[PDB]
């Protein structure tokens, strides 16, 4: 490559919502549709979160506080037959899980939920701003139990729900594996109280502990 | 006859093509300033004269680094790694009567050049030897090195319609001078003086020379070159 | 919702459509477009410019640059003749005009040759420029060819004479022969043989229709 | 055929838009589906460049300076199951490119990437002017690399990206071999500085360079 | 009804389009927007925002903050010296500056450099940082320095000089090199070596184009 | 977008429809058009003109 004139005046690309209002792939999972009829790998789960992996991570922690839609459209495939349907049911932060593929769970009339079958576009759900509080907090310098118990720098007023995909066909002569990929996206996202980017590797999911690590590479002399 | 001058540099001249119809000028930020010389530069810097024979092919000029070596210019390109200019180019021949001839004077913007043999590439000091030209040749060559046939003049395109471009012709029985604005055709404002050449200055004759025992077996090509406009990157602190 | 019906030609890839293509960069805004000198906006603007045209293409002098010279100094067989049609024409056909006429099937307009005289400015003859209708046969006399169309061009006077050429299109062509009217007369001094360039253009304005692809490309 | 009076005065399919705006097909590719976990014939590349086929690339040379947005349809086949779902990367010139089928890059945001199932309309991408400078450059006389290194010719400027293609099914029971047909379209081009058209042969994708070819075909004399 | 014709591009997703998702909990009202202190509307808020510049990043002074001092009190080395560009420099590219900026290929703007002089209240003496342009090559001497552009930065008189560097993009760069004009005069009672905090951000505005995900994340 | 619903008789081929026809040919310009005399445009055109009536067509 080689140094030009880069000679233009424009900032568009670097608003809130041209940096963070973009479609990642946050969730690949697997899940069967026959036997094992008391089983946990008929399903998938995905507790919605921003700490998911750690690219996108990063961007959202560059601000403390944000508030945004979201709107996920889900990529599923299928391996090895009748014409498939499936079923992707966000549950609210309020809002009853279900335990087996056949639980009660799923026909509750407050779970919103996709019929998406084989062949078509791809199902998209949008979900509002569900939080408690004014804005989706990135960070928590506080202990979600009263007089300093466990569980550090966990809030509830952060929490977006869960995402219960499962197959609605009953049965099938041979097993087929369905592949899912949820495309997390923000939208009419705005962002408050900027942030210095993440230093450090990321360790856990759940925790913002780290290993020190240097500030710069280093050179050899400070003058060469 | 009009006698030209800029800065201390006088010619003696006897209908210009302005090269696509455009005169060149300045590129008119405080994130990124050009520093405008203006003083020297503009001058006329003529290249060694070039005897056409008989049996001459053509020959080829690669501004703007044929200018490297000439005076304050030259200089400036050292000291500032972006660039623009204009290059008003005079092309005297200065024949007799008795000569007969005629040439192609064409600037040929971007003119990409092949190698002889080709699957693989040339050491980069066959393009240009900074003041002086490389030749054409009347048939195919091999090495290392420009395919410097005519009738595929460079590019591989057919010589006679390389008239395309900001041309003139000197026909000895009519005209004897040539000159050719060319407004700067780069798709960045500035570039480097160095990596890029922003045309190629090539003389080709159509008509050979043809003369009886007596006259001068050649006829001097002078070529000249005038800087205009010319702008430079800003050295200074904001 | 809107009742809408899925005409035949629903979910179909038409090669040739001009649909609005969903942008996969939103965001991104473009560079800016500056002023580059020498715009194109139309192709006819190639086909306008001038350029020389190989009249000498015999068997051994198309390599070289003897192809674009007319050799000019017998008065019975003319100095040089081809078709005056830029496509299916080993003459004009890898002209700027003659290659941008490759690309089209249907083209129809007029075409304008100049012939530089590239001689000494002490020879002095005159040339005698026929042009054949185009179901006409060819001149085979110059007497033959003066009382056709013609223009006796003095060199001594004048070093370049333009034509312009009617009815040239396609979709059995015309003829501009060359003929010694004199000799070149020359004084002691200057060389006896001289040599003229041609070159071809569209000579007001051209027409063109049907796009293809050209055969020159393998 | 007979010469007839061709009567008519147009000049609008000689335009820039109406002579280079047409859709060519630029790139065929085979990509299977399983086998081979850490293998290169499970996916596309095609960097993306005018310079593909002789007969595009001609008319790319009418002109030196050129810019245009690009609108790029695919046609994907299939040859031996599930209904199959493909994805087609676009990565801009600054983007990670993928070293296997199943590599994170794959996975990245900024890389936009449409997933097409099999049995619809053919996927559409349309790609905007990247280039960093003010317009693609066919030519360009200098070198990359300061004071006349090596690799002659080839300016960055006029880099578009690449064009990553794969399944996005994970495996197959069979062997299934997809075939994939680029359809490359300018689209509101402009173009600058006209050119002489190319007379001699194409030897190489990335080099001018070129045998010394005769002007026109030869006659037996001048006046026949 | 109306008839409809799908285009090439219907019923596929494309993952950078803008369409209405259906909304998948229309009864539910959201949470009124409080004024919150503090917002953010534009990236290029955050480069605009000095931050200090770890200079001293040498093989075993990058782990703890030694990293940001600039060692002050030989005068024929200069002081430091580091390549101009926020990205692929080892001291600017964990700067906020060059740390919005890996997010981008594209960009292209000013920089301003502010050096803190956090010595004494009675240490006095002089330093020249110099500046080259992204051609030249760096200075080998003080008078090199001085022959080209240059501040000769009075400690005594002001703790705080501005820089604002331009020419600064990508898609071969400045130095700012500094040397002892004078050495460090010093009263008695206060100590002899100093140190020299440095900054960056945008020095008026900054442009920035096509975003990429960051290098530093694996 | 627009929330759309497709009836019955969506993506069916019905012989006789007078729908637009996506133009192979976009940037095709067609020949002008000459007055050519003697234009039809109506067929019973046709039948006004009188014509012979074979009222003789025995066997042979």
């Amino acid at each position: 490559q080689t140094r030009h004139v880069v000679n233009f005046h424009s900032r568009s690309e670097s608003t809130i919502e041209n940096f963070m209002g973009r479609a990642a792939c946050v969730f690949m999972d697997q899940y069967k549709i026959n036997g094992e009829e008391t089983s946990t790998d008929r399903f998938a789960v995905w507790t919605i979160n921003i700490r998911e992996m750690a690219q996108l991570r990063r961007k959202c922690e560059m601000f403390t506080y944000m508030r945004f839609d979201i709107e996920m459209t889900m990529v599923i495939t299928s391996c090895q037959m009748p014409v498939l349907t499936h079923q992707i049911m966000y549950v609210p932060p309020g809002g009853p899980i279900p335990a087996k593929v056949d639980g009660y769970e799923w026909q509750t009339s407050t779970n919103p939920s996709v019929f998406w079958t084989e062949g078509n576009a791809p199902p998209r759900i949008s979900i509002p701003f569900i939080s408690v509080g004014n804005a989706y907090s990135s960070f928590y310098d506080g202990w979600s139990h009263f007089t300093q118990d466990g569980t550090y720098g966990y809030t509830t007023l952060n929490a977006m729900g869960k995402l219960y995909i499962r197959h609605v066909n009953r049965s099938s002569p041979h097993q087929i594996t369905s592949t899912i990929r949820v495309y997390f996206k923000p939208k009419h996202i705005k962002a408050w109280v900027p942030r210095p980017p993440r230093l450090c590797p990321y360790i856990n999911k759940r925790d913002v502990n780290f290993v020190v690590t240097e500030i710069t590479d280093s050179r050899t002399s400070i003058t060469d | 006859v009009r006698s030209m001058t800029l800065g201390n540099s006088t010619i003696t001249t006897q209908n210009v093509v302005v090269g696509y119809g455009e005169w060149p000028s300045y590129l008119s930020t405080a994130e990124d300033q050009p520093t405008q010389p203006d003083v020297a530069t503009c001058r006329f810097y003529t290249l060694e004269s070039v005897q056409w024979e008989k049996t001459s092919p053509g020959w080829w000029w690669k501004f703007p680094e044929a200018l490297k070596n000439m005076g304050l210019f030259g200089q400036n390109m050292h000291y500032h790694y972006l660039g623009r200019a204009g290059y008003t180019i005079h092309v005297q021949c200065n024949a007799s009567k008795f000569h007969q001839g005629c040439l192609l004077v064409v600037c040929v913007p971007e003119a990409e050049m092949g190698c002889a043999d080709t699957d693989t590439t040339f050491p980069a000091t066959e393009l240009t030897t900074e003041d002086t030209p490389h030749v054409f040749t009347s048939d195919s060559i091999t090495g290392k090195k420009v395919q410097a046939a005519v009738c595929n003049a460079g590019m591989g395109v057919g010589v006679g319609n390389l008239t395309i471009f900001p041309h003139q012709w000197i026909n000895l029985r009519t005209n004897n001078s040539a000159t050719i604005v060319i407004p700067y055709i780069n798709s960045v404002p500035m570039d480097n003086m160095f990596r890029h050449y922003n045309f190629t200055l090539m003389i080709i004759p159509f008509a050979p020379l043809n003369f009886t025992d007596g006259a001068t077996a050649y006829v001097p090509i002078t070529v000249t070159i005038a800087p205009m406009y010319a702008e430079y990157n800003g050295l200074r602190l904001a | 919702g809107v009742p809408v019906l899925n005409t035949p030609g629903s979910n179909q890839f038409l090669t040739s459509d001009d649909y609005q293509s969903p942008s996969a960069m939103p965001q991104f805004d473009e560079t800016p477009e500056m002023h580059i000198p020498g715009e194109v906006r139309n192709l006819m603007e190639i086909a306008e410019v001038d350029s020389v045209v190989p009249v000498n293409n015999v068997t051994g002098k198309t390599k070289s640059m003897d192809a674009y010279q007319i050799p000019v100094g017998d008065k019975t067989k003319p100095i040089f003749s081809f078709q005056m049609d830029p496509g299916y024409s080993s003459v004009l056909k890898r002209t700027l005009l003659g290659e941008m006429l490759n690309y089209y099937a249907h083209w129809s307009g007029s075409v304008k040759l100049t012939f530089l005289f590239c001689g000494s400015a002490m020879a002095t003859g005159k040339l005698l420029i026929s042009y054949s209708p185009p179901g006409a046969s060819v001149p085979t006399s110059r007497k033959d060819a003066m009382l056709g169309t013609h223009i006796v061009w003095d060199i001594g006077l004048q070093s370049s004479c333009v034509l312009c050429v009617p009815w040239i299109s396609q979709s059995s062509a015309g003829y501009i022969t060359c003929w010694y009217q004199t000799n070149i007369v020359v004084p002691p001094g200057a060389p006896t043989s001289c040599d003229v360039l041609c070159f071809a253009s569209a000579c007001n304005d051209f027409s063109v229709r049907l796009l293809r692809d050209t055969p020159f490309m393998a």
